[PDB]
RNA sequence: UAGAGGACAGGGCCUUGACCUAUUCUCAAACUCCCAAUAGGUAAAAAGGGCGAAAUAACUCAAUUUGU
RNA sequence: GCAGAUGUCCAAAGACAAGCUCAAAGAGAACAGAAAUCUCUUGUAGACUAAAAGGGGAAAAGCUUGUUUGAUUUCUAUUU
RNA sequence: GACUCGUUCAUACUACAGUGGAUACACCAGAUCCCAUCAGAACUCUGAAGUUAAGCACUGUAAGGCUUGGCUAGUACUGAGGUGGGAGACCGCUCGGGAACACCAGGUGAUGAGUCAG
């Protein structure tokens, strides 16, 4: 008979890695959350309560509420024709704040300065960033001496 | 200086291989020798041929230190007038002996108890030793300071006057 | 002889941590003192380390943050012999004032010691911390026990029971606790000590006859100190070397090494 | 699969197979130190973001400012 | 299609705390030898954890002790 | 010159060796009292005669391991196209991506908060 159970499947994605077994640090218990933040569910499997489901393994999401010891999470999943919410409860050691947000954080505080600076002196910057495009002509000086021709090789 | 040499301890074995009384009548028998309540060994693994059944009492044992140690120790090279073979010392710096009959010690005979054999066993060690058992931080004591074979034979030689086959 | 320290072997080892490895750390212990409510954020929950090494005792106040903790307070057993004690320096009774002088000292820095008073001589809600007693074990009359006492009757609140207070196993006598934390125990001891082995006494006892202290005034120095210590648990306000540390040679010296260590083994 | 080098049985100081130590030919859907190409997921600003003051609370905190 | 398992079992094999460290090997000790009890040295788990197989576990989730009945009454947000 | 509480969790581990003792960390001297055993070994409590022998710190070894770079190598594999080759099994071309063992060489740590002593 067909056996679809909780955990079936698992054998490679829930054991730990090479050489790093064992429980988590004791700095994990101080991270600092707060609602709507972004996070990320990576299971660990030598804690076996508040263990995620085999989907939901690598997702991101966004929190809705917080408990003692748990964190809820909204996580995306496509069903079929359409995209339905899914309201996730894990324990505490299973969650990681995202880092999928940094370079948004990163450009807004610098660029506040610049344009800070830019309306100081009247002026018409552009703030958006920039595709990588075609090079401009520039002029190549060479001898002739550190030039190697080079041909086809013979089949050996 | 103080790497000295030293008795740690001495351990006293009986092994009568059976339940009920008789072992009763050996632990009667060390008690009234070291002054001490001894335990009871139990066995590990079940055969036929010997007929030791699991968790059943086969022995008793005692240990013993300081004082005490070395007049034992002084009484059973009495009975074997200092007297060891070659082999008796292990590669770590111990040794051993045993005694065929408890009278020789100067236990007067009884007509319950009947003969009972022991053995003797000293582990020599310097000082030192706590590093290896203290919870806290335990850690190794390194090789220079360990006693060798040949040191447990000088130290027998000197100590006692002892006569190596 | 099968070996087994095998390169294989040396391979596939995992070591475990720096701290467990030294026997200092539990790590089990510790997650759970540290961990708050996760709902409950920006409260630290403040932790009294008691320590006690051979022949002192030590007592401070962390803080438990992501890149090391914080010490809010300290003190050591030796200070003592500023506020009048001498030796007996690992006493119950030491480790009792060591307690009292790390909350005094505490409160003082924060400007609370007027509101919290503690308690006069030994017989708003207070700042709270809990205890944390190393890799000792916890029988009854553990001395880290009496540090406690000594800085709940200060102005902090520790939280605990009372049946590993010592002669308390199954009943709480307040009498007996009152004479270890004034050295009654040593007290009788250099009595009974006196009669016989007279001598024996003279060698265990040597460095008390030295400073004059006798078993019959031990209690009021302990008294006294109590009060100095109340009045003021403010902190008071290179080494030459003569043996030098080796340094570590390069790859191109330990070439030369080598060359002329051959050159000499082939004579 | 095969030799090499070392310290339990074998008639009376050597068969052989042992045991150990470095090598050697060949393998795995239900083996793994390592590990692609393709295939996936979140993010890329105004019902919002930043900054400074106040007002409400039975929550939280040693805190009628601690915080939220 | 492939190699297998389920219609049970447990007042402890459920709860909490403390102390401790397992398989195996070598060398030693009166009867005692391949196998009985005891001492030491090495030991990353080669043991154990009710039952298939996979994952987890070393001051423990294993061993031994002490105290117990959270295997209790009621409701919500939810995953497969 | 030392200590307590942490972070990284082997450049930090393992084996064999050399050096060190102002304060300090230890080994150490004991068992009346709290407490603990077959056993004051361990645990717990009270001390201050002796010592760097060991723990610990710092170094060494054509050391094992670990870690970074070069190379292996545009090799092995692979996304898209083909009225491409070949009886087949299999293998090139156009537009793209790109390893792993082994071997060689260099290294064997760095750091937060507080405290003591001259
Ligand atoms: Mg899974
Ligand atoms: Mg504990
Ligand atoms: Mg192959
Ligand atoms: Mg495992
Ligand atoms: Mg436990
Ligand atoms: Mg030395
Ligand atoms: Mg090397």
């Amino acid at each position: 008979g067909k056996s679809r159970g909780k955990r079936s499947g698992t054998r490679y994605k829930f054991s730990k890695k090479f050489r790093k077994h064992g429980e988590c640090t004791a700095n994990k218990y101080l991270e600092k959350l707060n609602y709507g933040d972004y996070v990320d569910i990576v299971c660990d499997s030598t804690q076996q309560k508040g263990m995620p489901f085999n989907y939901y393994h690598g997702k991101t999401g966004k929190i809705f509420h917080i408990t003692k010891r748990g964190v809820g999470v909204l996580v995306n999943k496509r069903v079929k024709h359409r995209i339905e919410q899914k309201k996730v409860c894990v324990r505490i050691e299973h969650v990681r704040k995202s880092r999928c947000n940094e370079d948004f954080l990163l450009r807004k505080i610098k660029n506040a300065e610049l344009i800070k600076e830019a309306k100081l002196k009247n002026e018409h910057i552009n703030i958006k960033r920039k595709t990588e495009g075609p090079k401009p002509a520039a002029m190549i000086k060479v001898p002739p001496s550190k030039i190697i021709t080079i041909e086809p090789l013979p089949f050996y | 200086v103080m790497r000295e040499i030293k008795v740690n301890k001495l351990v006293l074995n009986i092994c009568v291989g059976e339940s009920g009384d008789r072992l009763t009548r050996a632990a009667r028998v060390l008690e009234q020798l070291t002054e001490q309540k001894p335990i009871f060994g139990k066995c590990r693994f079940t055969i036929r041929s010997f007929g030791v059944r699991r968790n059943e009492k086969i022995s008793c044992f005692v240990t013993v230190r300081g004082k005490k140690a070395l007049e034992i120790l002084e009484k059973g090279l009495k009975v074997k007038e200092y007297e060891l073979r070659r082999k008796n010392f292990s590669d770590t710096g111990n040794f051993g002996f045993g005694i065929q009959e408890h009278i020789d010690l100067g236990i007067k005979y009884d007509p319950s108890t009947g003969i009972y054999g022991m053995d003797f066993y000293v582990h020599l060690s310097r000082s030192g030793y706590r590093v290896t058992r203290r919870t806290r931080r335990r850690s190794k004591i390194s090789k220079t300071h360990k006693v060798t074979k040949e040191d447990a034979m000088k130290w027998f030689q000197t100590k006692f006057d002892g006569i190596l086959l | 002889v099968k070996v087994v320290k095998n390169k294989a072997y040396f391979k596939r080892y995992q070591v475990k941590y720096r701290r467990r490895r030294e026997g200092k750390t539990d790590y089990r212990a510790r997650k759970a003192l540290i961990l708050q409510d996760k709902n409950k954020y920006n409260a630290q929950k403040l932790r009294f380390v008691v320590r006690k090494t051979n022949s002192q005792v030590i007592c401070q106040i962390a803080c438990a943050h992501i890149e090391g903790d914080k010490i809010l307070a300290e003190a050591k057993s030796k200070e003592l012999i500023r506020y009048g004690i001498p030796v007996g320096l690992k006493n119950y009774a030491a480790a009792y004032a060591t307690g009292l002088l790390c909350a005094r000292r505490f409160l003082k820095s924060l400007n609370l010691d007027t509101q919290f008073l503690g308690v006069e001589k030994v017989t708003r809600k207070p700042i709270k911390a809990f205890l944390d007693v190393g890799i000792t074990r916890t029988t009854t009359g553990n001395r880290v026990f009496a540090a406690l006492k000594g800085a709940c009757d200060g102005g902090l609140n520790i939280p605990h029971g009372n049946n590993r207070f010592p002669g308390s196993k199954n009943e709480f006598n307040p009498e007996q606790l009152r004479k270890n934390i004034l050295g009654i125990h040593v007290a009788e001891y250099m009595k009974t000590l006196q009669e016989e082995d007279n001598d024996k006494y003279k060698t265990h006892f040597n460095d008390y006859l030295k400073n004059n202290i006798g078993a019959d005034d031990i209690e009021q120095m302990y008294l006294n100190a109590h009060e100095k210590i109340r009045q003021n648990p403010e902190k008071e306000s290179k080494f030459v070397s003569k043996h030098e540390k080796p340094k570590k040679l390069n790859a191109k010296l330990r070439k030369k090494r080598v060359k002329e260590k051959l050159a000499l083994y082939v004579e």
